[PDB]
Order: structure tokens, then C-alpha cells, then sequence
């Protein structure tokens, strides 16, 4: 508007006017050795002269040891190196949401600065013992394996663990793009903000993925946070950290943030990176010795204020790679360990048409029923249980000799429910969609029905139901409880339409 | 004011090097606390370096240190205030209170390295604690005054199951008890605190009976390799000095070793198998010897142990066996049946278990169920491959009666109601043995499987029965 | 005749399946010592490396 | 005037210069010692401290000797880019190997440069027809996309890029850019007599392709280099030209083995397997360039080599996460006689989405994989018991997956020297329809072997007359 570049350069003339350390003494490899920088903070910022920032990490009694933000061929030998005076921290606030920062929370997606409520730094106490309460929200991911199975709540930390191209991160993005259901409302404490951290991935998935968002309008309420493949390791190792800050100001602020760190394994390759390069000895499988330590505090930092503290909740979908099924090795270990259960995806599985290829054998939600919704609860009474006796059967199955009107009777129910669980990418379910499925399979009224049909009994189903008995479905989302009359409405809801 | 002062030399990760004028080094294991902005910072000498420069551990965040920082010698060991003013508290590794209630007004404090009884101070007794949970008391009974292991791999229950233990025993128990979070989750840690009031254990306007004592994950090696130490001297303290009767409850235990383990190298030591530290054995040692009923009073203590990848020969867990009086196994196979708790009755062991402490009849019982069971895990082969249909008759018995059995060895606890929705049931010692001896006698041959899962005494089996086949 | 028909399939059945799984066990038993093997190196080698340093 | 420095060590590929004063050559540059040869590169790699800089020799370093004369040349490895580079053989320096004189292009660039940026990335799902069933049908290529074959020694990664470049190169028009990477200096002088001869280097005529080899026989600084001349010269086409560029690497994996070669004498201290410390990132800044962007589309084969047939080795494992489409090669597949010797069931691609493919040949996928999968499953019992003791719909699947199962093989016109039978292209709608009925049972009743090593469903019904007699 009326010349716009000469607005531009009045604003940044007067700048310079207050700036009148360490020299380098050999740079290689992402680190720097520094002769000086005597006042330095242990994990303090660092600008070379060239301009590319670092990290002290080792400040040893001759000289400091700096991993860089950037590459190295920019620093030289004797180059001065500057003291920040700050330990490596993030801009925090609402501002963030929809918007692609890297490690620093500088914005990469192109549209413009960010404004932030203020600033945290990357490593943050976890809340007390004190100031916590126990998980009752559901955090609903529209999957009905996941719903009904392992139910995630407001404030757990949850594993997505499996092997590579298993479906880790579909999960976790199906379950991101459900939120739709609760943040175009207004009922601020029903509000969950996704905050999805890249770690190791390439840059064009981080594209095709915030594409993916925008096509379900679903980027208004996220902050992607991208450490890609290319960036330095410290960036990489230290996305986490900063993404945790990002969505700690929502929990300190009485909402609720999910944040998915996909993925945990390549964290630890470059934590390792950092520390081989630094020369700190190595630990198991040549990482660090503290490899647990450094998942163990992220992961803590996901919690569910108490009351007094504003009820705000942080929930963690950290996911983890492993290789040929091993989840005894190292890291998976570690964080299987941390967390509050998990989610085991097969390959298996997989092409066999269970998707998502979810183990429920070996998957958990430690918090449990405590995060399921009453009513999914209700008609979902055993299932976990059950699917288990099925499989128990199911082997026993395999000595191909005669079944009774027992186990040939558990065999059709345990078939037709592993088919009722599966379900199409990009597809969440309503709890209400989900309710009177369940309750169809459970109480077997799917029974009589051909298991390549089960497909579009699921669909034609829910037509009806949203056609006929809408009123019902409106009162299970209202109300989120099948009282003994709407189990009524229901059970004879249901008879009626197998029937066709 | 005689203060001896240091200044930082190095910061590496939790190691943190400290130099001091000319021999009048602080010996090793003494604290030394730097003044920082937002509190103190407590370090820990580890090694004498030489050229007056000391090796310490941070019981802290190393972030924000300058090399050249002035270091204070406390003079001795790490603090902890000791006594029944640790009653109702909340306790960190260094002896300061977390639970926002102000000081913690004792007279004496005690270092927590201390050293442990002589062999001459020791003393045995085979007398037994009746827990309530019937696999326990009918197979691996556990020992008042003993040591007391629960082994499992991660999410088998073992948290749980500790946390059932604290639900009976401590309210029956006239003495004092501690308990120790060493590095496990800070929300476990709040559930008790709540739970704790609402028990009535303890009470912040009144009588308390029970010292808390925290250092979890969230926190760095150093501290997490210490907070140990720190509740086990609290309760050497009632021990020792109220001459009485304390319950020692530490989960985690297996994170004082891996603690140690994260600093080891750091400290420049070369590792030893599975990147363990080289002094595992006698680290362990030094510590679980202290634990220890001794002439002057009594400990019981109950240790959760993590066992990695499940794998129990993992030389962590495989060096704690040797620590315990009687070894509660969970395992997954069993868990993941649906078995609550998750006991394996085979591998679980308890020293007591010997018909001169619990008579014949109870020994007989608990070796005839053992190899029943030990025949069905053999059979297990022969009713894959060939069924249930080529056997023996006095097989496809043994078989019936192993399965009620297993059955019967699960059981509600309090504690997971939000797992079973079931109602806690608690079962007496004797109407354990006496139960399991009809089954095992067959005067219930009659009754379904279903109707010994998850239910307490047989009235609780013949009630099922009837409200079944109902 | 039935039965004594059925009596030499099951015998000449079970019969080769001792015939394979014996064969089954010899490749497992080969596969085993490498990993048994590679454990041993892969286990030393962080030591030696840890070592060095 | 020129920056000279003192050789002062030599260890392997590593070669340690000193320099007189304060001016220390930045990281990356190269370096130049005056050989009675020609000349030797180096390639700053470290700042030693004290005026000393480690390099990594472009070539070996015998007959050096300590405090030689070093020259700086102030800038990255060079190479020749544009139009001018098309039908010539190249070095990892950038020099011409064909014996053809001086490569006269306006502009030199260097071969180290950042990877396009997060606002410049570009995405889209088009599919690009193969002609080859297990591609077509199970892990679609797509279109300026990240392919990668993955197989270990002998499987046939190589035989099946060019069968790629056989179909898509012929018919691509734009300009293309084939990267020998430590592989046999047979194969790349195959591959010049190869493109001679279909006309796609024309000596005498105009060009579509380019070629860049740094063969197996080269130093570790040669093999750790070459794919980044490749890749400057394709990022020009890409970026400059705007244009089409077919990229075919191979193989991407002596990139890094070459990498670990020099790691431990650039003073490092190893990781798992022995494996730089540096491999993640060290692939990302070479993988994250090989890309589409807003200003140019580029499809990419990588022939990815599988140290010891271990797909979880650390090189591997971490390129996986770089492809778009991945397709391995299974030793035990090819000891069947199943060529391309693919697993149908650890092959995948981000395209096999019914948004993509559409309803039909995405389920037609999906059985297809149960079916295979279910045979899989039952490897077992068929092996200690055999068939007798299955039941009658698994007995069924079995017979059915052994014939999707030798119908997923296909004659390929590249390796007729080793088939007989003249290759075959199938296409992907034949394909879909033809596994279709097979699916739908509309084939039980034709010998098994009717499927192995045919086109589409018609050669299976030929075939079958043929042998019925
Ligand atoms: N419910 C589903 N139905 C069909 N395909 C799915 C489903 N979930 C995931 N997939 C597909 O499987 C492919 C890989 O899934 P993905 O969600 O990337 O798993 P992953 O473990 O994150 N793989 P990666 O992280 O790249 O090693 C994608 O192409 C998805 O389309
Ligand atoms: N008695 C029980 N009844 C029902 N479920 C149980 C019982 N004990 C444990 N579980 C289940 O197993 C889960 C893990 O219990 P928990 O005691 O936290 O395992 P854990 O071994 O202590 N985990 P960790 O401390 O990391 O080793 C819970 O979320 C419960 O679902
Ligand atoms: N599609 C095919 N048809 C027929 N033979 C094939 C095919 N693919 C591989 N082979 C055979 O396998 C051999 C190795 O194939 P090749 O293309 O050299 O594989 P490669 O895995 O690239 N070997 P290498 O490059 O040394 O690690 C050849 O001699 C072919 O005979
Ligand atoms: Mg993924
Ligand atoms: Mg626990």
C-alpha cells in the first residue's frame, strides 16, 4: 500500500549501535572445539562470527565443545565465537497453531513471522507429584480398535510402536484429523490441539503430510514441528524438547495439546550423533549412556493438571520403528517401558487385512476404561478379553480336528468381530457410529451374516440409523451413557434391521 | 563459618569436575552444593582425580553452570532428616520436603551412605506375613522381617500388585512404613500420595503412618541413583532407633542400577556384559545388605523388579535373586490369559515354603498343586499336536483339575478395580490351603472352569456355580 | 479294512513327518550357531569400543 | 596469488596439509597436488587446529611424500552442468572420461549445495506405468518420484533398472541422468556400448542421457563423492532447464560403505556395525537433493545394495524412509526361478490408494496379498505335514498363491540371455483384470506352471494349450 518497500527500510535503519568469547581451535563434523568463552552457560547458545548458531555441550577445562545448527564448512579455525547469554528455548502461544517452524520455532511453511504469548526453553521440569490428577477424558480417535480397545485419556503417554511401513503414523494421524468433531465448536475444555513433531523424516512426507491436513481442514488446530532428515542432529535431538514446550503453554493454560513425536528412534540415532562426534563414550549399541534419560524426561512432560493448576492436560503419542518385530532391543525397551501401554502394529497382520494392524494381544492402555467413554464401556464389556479366548481358539483350530457348538459358536463371533474393527484410513468414527456397531457384534446379532458382507453392514447400518433412529444416536453423543432404555431402543433398533 | 571452597573445572553431561586448594580434598560420597538462581545444586564427590581435582555426580540439571563457579563442601555425606517427622511427608533425594507443608522440623539427620550391618548383627527367623493373595500364601509365602522381590518385565503388574500389597499389610501393621519411587512415574507417585489420605495412612492435620520418599524418571541419573539410599535411611532410622517394626517399599529397584548404569562410562569405566557397570554385583550388594532385619528391629521389605525384555538372565535382575527371601514372578504367558496377577506358580519361590514353618499339610498341598500344574505344562505338547482326546484318564484329570486350578490362583484385587470392575476380594491363609486341598482331592470335580476366575474362597466358587448355571 | 487302511497312512504320515522336522532341525541347529556366534562378536565389540575411549 | 600448503601426512585416503599462514581453506574445498600424472584431488574434510587441515584424496594416494606442495583452488569439487554434458562420460571430478576432449559448458557448479528447501517442496500422486506386473499391480512407481530397489549380492537390482530404463527412458523424451556408483566398470562399459547402439547417445547426433561412474575400483573419496557430481548435473536440469529428469543411481549404497572405508582414519569413533557416526544425516543431505520441487520434476531409480542380505543393517534400515516406492529383492525368491525375483509382501508404495488406483485394482491388491499371505502363514505345517493335512479352503488358497504367485514372474527383454523366452511388457489395466479372474477362480482348472514366466492372462491360456499337447 503507497510504496510498501519504503516502509521496510525505515523501520530497520537504526539498528547497530550497541555491540563494541572464544576463538576456534579446530571444526569438524557438526562440532567445534573453542579456545575461551569462560562465562558460558552448559547447554548455552552460541553465534559464530559466520553466523551459524551452536550449542555448548562440553565445557571442559581447556576448551569448550559446540555442536552447530547448521553445517560447517561456513567456520573456520580461529574465527570468533560469541556468547547469547541463553539456554536454547522456543516461542510458545496460540500463534503457533497452523504454522510449520523448525527446531527453533522459525517459521519454514512461508507465511511470515510468528507471534508468540512468550518464550519457554526446550528442557522444562516435569510437573510434581503435586500438582497432577488422575485421567478421566477420553482423547477419542475415531479408530474402533483403538476406541474400544486401548483407549487413550487426556494426559496419558501412549507408544505406537511396530516395524517400519506398518501404519505408526496413520494412527496417529487419524487420530489428529477426528479433533474436527470438537474444535469447530466453541466449548473451549472439550478443544484438543495437535502438535505433530517430525524427527528424521524427509521433507516432501512432511509436505505431502501438512497437504493432507489442510485437505481435512485440520492444520487450523495443529503445529507441525520439523527436525527433517537433512538439518543438523542437534536440531533433530532437539525438536522434542522444543515441541514439548509448544504444547506444555496449552496444558499450563487450561487446554488440552496431543503431541505425536514420530519418531523416537531417530531422535536417538542423532542423540548418538552428537555424542560420538563429541567423543563422550558410547553406551549400549553404540549410543549414549543416558539414551533412557533422554526419552524419560520428554515423555514425563506430558501430564494432567490438577484443578488448582487450570485441569490443562499434555498427551503423548510417541511413535517407535523397530526391525523384524524385535521390540527387546534397546530403545523400544526404553520407552515401552515409559509409557502408559501401547499400540503394536504387525506387518502380518497387515496383509492379511487386519487394518490397523493393531496386535491386540500384545497393545495396552494402562489407564484403561478410566478414558473410555461410558457408553463404548457398556457394549465393550469383555471384548479385549474375549478377542484373546479367539485367538486361543483360533490356534487350537489349526489341529483341523472337529469343533463343538462351543468353540465353532466363539470361532463366527471372534471372525466377525476382528472384521467389525477393521476401518479405511482417513475415516474417524463418531462415538455414536461406533456405539451401536460394537453393541450389533457383541451381542451377536451379526452372527447370521457373511463375512465379505460384514463390509457393507457397517455402512448401510448407520444410514439407517441416522435415517430412523436419529434420536437415539443424538442422545448417546449428548448424553454418552446407554441408559436402560436406550439399550431398549437399541437392542430392538438393531433386531429390526438384520432382519433387513 | 570454616567453609571450604571450590570452583567448577568441567561440565559434562551429569559429571561434573570441581577443583579445591592444596589437599583439603572432600573425601568421596560427600556433598557439595553450588548456590544457584532458582535453589541449590547438590553434587556428589565420585573419584579423587588427583592435582586437587575431585570427580562429583549432579544430584541435578547440569544446564546452566559456569566453569569457575564457586563449590561449598558440606562437609559429609548427603542429609536426610530422619524420625517420626518424616511421617505425612514427601521426600526428595536430598532430604528437602516436595510436599509444599514447609520444613520438616527434625533433630537429627543422617547421611545416606552408611555402611551395613555385621555378620554378627544379623538375624534369622522363619516367620511368615500373611498377605491376603491367595498364589502367594499357598506357594511362595512371604517372610515378616524378610526381603521380598516381585520380578516382571515391563506392564505385567508388578505396580499393582505392590500397591495391593500396601492396601492390606500396611493398615494391619502397628509399626511405621517408607516408601521409595525410584525412577518411575511421577503420576504413580501422586495416586498414592491421594490414595495415602484416603486410606487414611496418612493424615496432614493428624497421625500419619508412612514416610514418602521420591526420585522418578524424571530426574537425572545421579539423583535417580541416590533417592534409594535416601528412603532406606528413614527406615534404618525406625529400625535402628525406634527399635520397631518397618515396611520398606521400594519400586523401582531396578533403577538404582540402570541409574548407575547411565553414568558409568562418564566417569570413565570400561563396560562390563550388556554395557553394565563394572561394579553391578557389589554395588547392589552394598546397598540391598543394608535393608536387613538386625537385632535391634525389623524390616520387611518389598522391592519391585523390572525385568528388561523380559528377559530374566539379564544381569541386573539375574544379580538381584540372590538378594531376596522369597521371589514373586509375574510373567506375560500368564498375564496375558487373563490371570491377574500375572504369578508364574512354578518360578515363584519363597524360602518359607518347608513344612518345619507351615506345617506338612500346607507343604503338601502347595508341592501337589505345583506338579499338577508342572504335569499340564508337560502335557501341553501332546494336547496341541494330538488333542485332548489321546489320553491317559488319569491325565485328562490331572489336566480338568489344572486348569480349575490355574483358575483359582487369579483373583480380584482392590487396587484394579478400574481394570475388573469386579469388587476386591481378600482370602485368608488358611482358607487358601484348605480350598486348595478339596480341589486337589476332587470334591469339586463337578464345577466349571469359569467358576474359579477371578473370585476369592470356594464359597465364592460354589456361589458362582449356582449364579451360572442360573 | 477301513481302519487297518487308515492305521498304515497315519504310521507312513507320522513317518515323514519325523522325516522333515528332522530335516527342519538341522537348518535351525545350523542357524542357531551363527547367531549364537555373531551374538558373541556383536556383544564384544561395544566392549571394545567402549574400551578404546 | 595462489594458496600453497606442506603435506605433513598420509594415512590410506586421508591426507593431512599444512598452511603457512592465517588463510585456512574452508571445509569442502579442494585441494590439488601436481602429480607427474596429472594431478591429485583433495577434499578438505577438517580443521585440525594449527593450521592443519585433514582432506580426503578424490584419488590414491601412493608416491605421496611428507611436506609435498599443496594447492588450494578456493572452491568445492566442480563439474560441468547444462546441455553441454549430454552423451558424455564424467568423473567424480567433473571431467571427461570418454576420451572426447574438454566438455565446453558455460557454467561449472559445485557438487556440494543445500537441499531444496520446506516452501519449495512439491507433491502430487501420479501414477507411472512399469509394464511390470508386481510394480503395476502391487507398489505403483509414481511420477517424479523416489524409487528404490533394494536386494542383496546377485538378486538382480541392476538387471531390473534397466528393464526400467528399457520401458520408461525410451519413451520420456526429456533428459536423463544414469550414476555408476561402485559397481563393475564391465557393466558401465556395457551401458556405453548399450545407448550407442539404441540411439539415446548419439555421438554424432544429439543426446538424452549423461553418464557419471565412479566404479568400484575407486578410492573411498572418489566412491564417497561420485553420486554428488550426478546429482549437481541433474539438480541443473531440474532447476535451470525446468525439465523431466530420469535419474537412475546405482548403486546408492556404496555411498555409504565408502563413507565408514575412510571414517575411522578421519579419527571417528564407530557406531552399530562399525558404521560413521555421521551415516542419518549423511544421507539426508545426499537424499533430501535427489527430489521434485516447484521448479522441476525429477523421478529417481536407486539401486539399494543389502549388505550381508540383512535388511535391518544400518545403511538399509535408514534409506527406506527416503523412498516414495520400495521394491525388494528376495535371494530365496530368485533361487525359485521367480524373476524379477520381488516380494510381493515387503514391497510398498505410497500410490496403491483407491484415491489413486481406484476401488478395483486396489482390491484386487489386497486379495491378491491375503492370498500370499495366508500361503505364507501356512509355510509350516506344509512343510513338516504337506498339503493332506490342510483343510479344504486353505488347500485351495495354496494352489491359488502358487499361481499368483509364478504369474507375478514376467520375461523381461533385458535378461532374454538368460531366460530364453523374448521378453514381455504387460500393462496395468491387463494386469489388474488378469489377476482379477484369477482371484475370482476363473483359472483353477490350468496346470500351475501355465502361470510361471508369461505375459498377461492370454499367454497363460497359450501356454496351457501348448503343454496339453
Ligand atoms: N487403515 C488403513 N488402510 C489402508 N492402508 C493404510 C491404513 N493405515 C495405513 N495404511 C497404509 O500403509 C502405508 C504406510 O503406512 P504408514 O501410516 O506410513 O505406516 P508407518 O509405520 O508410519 N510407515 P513409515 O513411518 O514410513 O515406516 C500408507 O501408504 C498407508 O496408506
Ligand atoms: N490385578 C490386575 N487386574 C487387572 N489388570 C492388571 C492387574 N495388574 C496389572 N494389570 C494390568 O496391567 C497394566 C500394567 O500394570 P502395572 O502394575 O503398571 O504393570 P507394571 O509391570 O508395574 N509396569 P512397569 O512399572 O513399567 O514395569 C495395568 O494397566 C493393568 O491393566
Ligand atoms: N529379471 C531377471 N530375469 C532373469 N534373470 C535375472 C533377473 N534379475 C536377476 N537375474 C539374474 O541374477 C543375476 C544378478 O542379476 P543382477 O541384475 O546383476 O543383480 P544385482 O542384484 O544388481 N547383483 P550385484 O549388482 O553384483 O550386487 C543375473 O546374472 C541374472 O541372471
Ligand atoms: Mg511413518
Ligand atoms: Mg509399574
Amino acid at each position: 500500500p503507497t510504496e510498501v518497500s519504503s516502509i521496510l527500510e525505515e523501520r530497520i535503519k537504526g539498528v547497530s549501535d550497541e555491540a563494541n568469547t572464544g576463538r576456534v581451535l579446530a571444526v569438524g563434523d557438526g562440532i567445534a572445539r573453542v579456545f575461551g568463552l569462560n562465562n558460558i552457560q552448559a547447554e548455552e547458545l552460541v553465534e559464530f562470527s559466520s553466523g551459524v548458531k551452536g550449542m555448548a555441550l562440553n565445557l571442559e577445562p581447556g576448551q569448550v565443545g559446540i555442536v552447530l545448527f547448521g553445517s560447517d564448512r561456513l567456520v573456520k579455525e580461529g574465527e570468533l565465537v560469541k556468547r547469547t547469554g541463553n539456554i536454547v528455548d522456543v516461542p510458545v502461544g496460540p500463534g503457533l497453531l497452523g504454522r510449520v517452524v523448525d527446531a527453533l520455532g522459525n517459521p519454514i511453511d512461508g507465511k511470515g513471522p510468528i507471534d508468540a504469548a512468550g518464550r519457554s526453553r526446550a528442557q522444562v521440569k516435569a510437573p510434581g507429584i503435586l500438582p497432577r490428577r488422575s485421567v478421566h477424558e477420553p482423547v477419542q480417535t475415531g479408530l474402533k480398535a483403538v476406541d474400544a480397545l486401548v483407549p487413550i485419556g487426556r494426559g496419558q503417554r501412549e507408544l505406537i510402536i511396530g516395524d517400519r511401513q506398518t501404519g505408526k503414523t496413520a494412527v496417529a494421524l487419524d487420530t489428529i484429523l477426528n479433533q474436527k468433531r470438537w474444535n469447530n465448536g466453541s466449548d473451549e475444555s472439550k478443544k484438543l490441539y495437535c502438535v505433530y513433531v517430525a524427527v528424521g523424516q524427509k521433507r516432501s512426507t512432511v509436505a505431502q503430510l501438512v497437504q493432507t491436513l489442510e485437505q481435512h481442514d485440520a492444520m487450523k488446530y495443529s503445529i507441525i514441528v520439523a527436525a527433517t532428515a537433512s538439518e543438523a542432529a542437534p536440531l533433530q535431538y532437539l525438536a522434542p524438547f522444543t515441541a514439548a514446550s509448544i504444547g506444555e503453554w496449552f496444558r499450563d493454560n487450561g487446554k488440552h495439546a496431543l503431541i505425536v513425536y514420530d519418531d523416537l528412534s531417530k531422535q536417538a540415532v542423532a542423540y548418538r550423533q552428537l555424542s560420538l562426534l563429541l567423543r563422550r563414550p558410547p553406551g549400549r549399541e553404540a549410543y549414549p549412556g543416558d539414551v533412557f534419560y533422554l526419552h524419560s524426561r520428554l515423555l514425563e512432560r506430558a501430564a494432567k493438571l490438577s484443578e488448582k493448576e487450570g485441569s490443562g492436560s499434555l498427551t503423548a503419542l510417541p511413535v517407535i520403528e523397530t526391525q523384524g518385530g524385535d521390540v527387546s532391543a534397546y530403545i523400544p525397551t526404553n520407552v515401552i517401558s515409559i509409557t502408559d501401554g501401547q499400540i503394536f502394529l504387525e506387518a502380518e497382520l497387515f496383509y492379511k487385512g487386519i487394518r490397523p494392524a493393531i496386535n491386540v494381544g500384545l497393545s495396552v492402555s494402562r489407564v484403561g476404561s478410566a478414558a473410555q467413554v461410558k457408553a463404548l464401556k457398556q457394549v465393550a464389556g469383555s471384548l479385549k478379553l474375549f478377542l484373546a479366548q479367539y485367538r486361543e481358539v483360533a490356534a487350537f483350530a489349526q489341529f483341523g480336528s472337529d469343533l463343538d457348538a462351543s468353540t465353532k459358536q466363539t470361532l463366527v463371533r471372534g471372525e466377525r468381530l476382528t472384521q467389525l474393527l477393521k476401518q479405511n484410513q482417513y475415516s474417524p468414527l463418531a462415538t455414536e457410529e461406533q456405539v451401536p456397531l460394537i453393541y450389533a457384534g457383541v451381542n451377536g446379532h451379526l452372527d447370521g451374516i457373511e463375512l465379505s458382507r460384514i463390509g457393507e453392514f457397517e455402512s448401510s447400518f448407520l444410514s439407517y440409523l441416522k435415517s430412523n433412529h436419529n434420536e437415539l444416536l443424538t442422545e448417546i453423543r449428548e448424553k454418552g451413557e446407554l441408559s436402560k432404555e436406550l439399550l431398549a431402543s437399541l437392542k430392538s433398533a438393531t433386531e429390526s434391521f438384520v432382519a433387513t | 563459618s570454616t567453609p571450604i571452597t571450590g570452583k567448577v573445572t568441567a561440565v559434562i553431561g551429569a559429571i561434573v569436575d570441581v577443583h579445591f586448594e592444596q589437599s583439603e580434598l572432600p573425601a568421596i560420597l560427600n556433598a557439595l552444593e553450588i548456590k544457584t538462581p532458582q535453589g541449590k545444586l547438590v553434587l556428589e564427590v565420585a573419584q579423587h582425580l588427583g592435582e586437587n581435582t575431585v570427580r562429583t555426580i549432579a544430584m541435578d540439571g547440569t544446564e546452566g553452570l559456569v566453569r569457575g563457579e564457586k563449590v561449598l563442601d558440606t562437609g559429609g555425606p548427603i542429609s536426610v532428616p530422619v524420625g517420626r517427622e518424616t511421617l505425612g511427608r514427601i521426600i526428595n533425594v536430598i532430604g528437602e520436603p516436595i510436599d509444599e507443608r514447609g520444613p520438616i522440623k527434625s533433630k537429627l539427620r543422617k547421611p545416606i551412605h552408611a555402611d551395613p550391618p555385621s555378620f554378627a548383627e544379623q538375624s534369622t527367623s522363619a516367620e511368615i506375613l500373611e498377605t491376603g493373595i491367595k498364589v502367594v500364601d499357598l506357594l511362595a509365602p512371604y517372610a515378616r522381617g524378610g526381603k521380598i522381590g516381585l520380578f516382571g518385565g515391563a506392564g505385567v503388574g508388578k505396580t499393582v500388585f505392590i500397591q495391593e500389597l500396601i492396601n492390606n499389610i500396611a493398615k494391619a501393621h502397628g509399626g511405621f512404613s517408607v516408601f521409595t519411587g525410584v525412577g518411575e512415574r511421577t503420576r504413580e507417585g501422586n495416586d498414592l500420595y491421594r490414595e495415602m489420605k484416603e486410606t487414611g495412612v496418612i493424615n496432614l492435620e493428624g497421625e500419619s503412618k508412612v514416610a514418602l520418599v521420591f526420585g522418578q524418571m524424571n530426574e537425572p541419573p545421579g539423583a535417580r541413583a541416590r533417592v534409594a539410599l535416601t528412603g532406606l535411611t528413614i527406615a534404618e532410622y525406625f529400625r535402628d532407633e525406634e527399635g520397631q517394626d518397618v515396611l520398606l517399599f521400594i519400586d523401582n529397584i531396578f533403577r538404582f542400577t540402570q541409574a548407575g548404569s547411565e553414568v558409568s562410562a562418564l566417569l570413565g569405566r570400561i563396560p562390563s556384559a550388556v554395557g553394565y557397570q563394572p561394579t553391578l554385583a557389589t554395588d547392589m550388594g552394598l546397598l540391598q545388605e543394608r535393608i536387613t532385619t538386625t537385632k535391634k528391629g525389623s524390616v520387611t521389605s518389598v522391592q519391585a523388579v523390572y525385568v528388561p525384555a523380559d528377559d530374566l538372565t539379564d544381569p541386573a535382575p539375574a544379580t538381584t535373586f540372590a538378594h531376596l527371601d522369597a521371589t514373586t514372578v509375574l510373567s506375560r504367558g500368564i498375564s496375558e490369559l487373563g490371570i491377574y496377577p500375572a504369578v508364574d506358580p512354578l518360578d515363584s519361590k519363597s524360602r518359607l515354603l518347608d513344612a518345619a514353618v507351615v506345617g506338612q499339610e500346607h507343604y503338601d498341598v502347595a508341592s501337589k498343586v505345583q506338579e499338577t500344574l508342572q504335569t499340564y505344562k508337560s502335557l501341553q505338547d501332546i494336547i496341541a499336536i494330538l488333542g485332548m482326546d489321546e489320553l491317559s484318564e488319569q491325565d485328562k484329570l490331572t489336566v480338568e483339575r489344572a486348569r480349575k486350578i490355574q483358575r483359582f490362583l487369579s483373583q480380584p484385587f482392590a487396587v484394579a478395580e478400574v481394570f475388573t470392575g469386579i469388587p476386591g476380594k481378600l482370602v485368608r491363609l488358611k482358607d487358601t490351603v484348605a480350598s486348595f486341598k478339596a480341589v486337589l482331592e476332587g470334591k469339586y470335580d463337578n464345577i466349571p472352569e469359569h467358576a474359579f476366575y477371578m473370585v476369592g474362597g470356594i464359597e465364592d466358587v460354589v456361589a458362582k456355580a449356582e449364579k451360572l448355571a442360573a | 479294512q477301513g481302519y487297518a487302511a487308515e492305521i498304515s497312512a497315519r504310521r507312513n504320515a507320522m513317518d515323514n513327518a519325523s522325516k522333515n522336522a528332522g530335516d527342519m532341525i538341522n537348518r535351525y541347529s545350523i542357524l542357531y550357531n551363527r547367531t549364537r556366534q555373531a551374538v558373541i562378536t556383536n556383544e564384544l565389540v561395544d566392549i571394545i569400543t567402549g574400551a578404546s575411549s
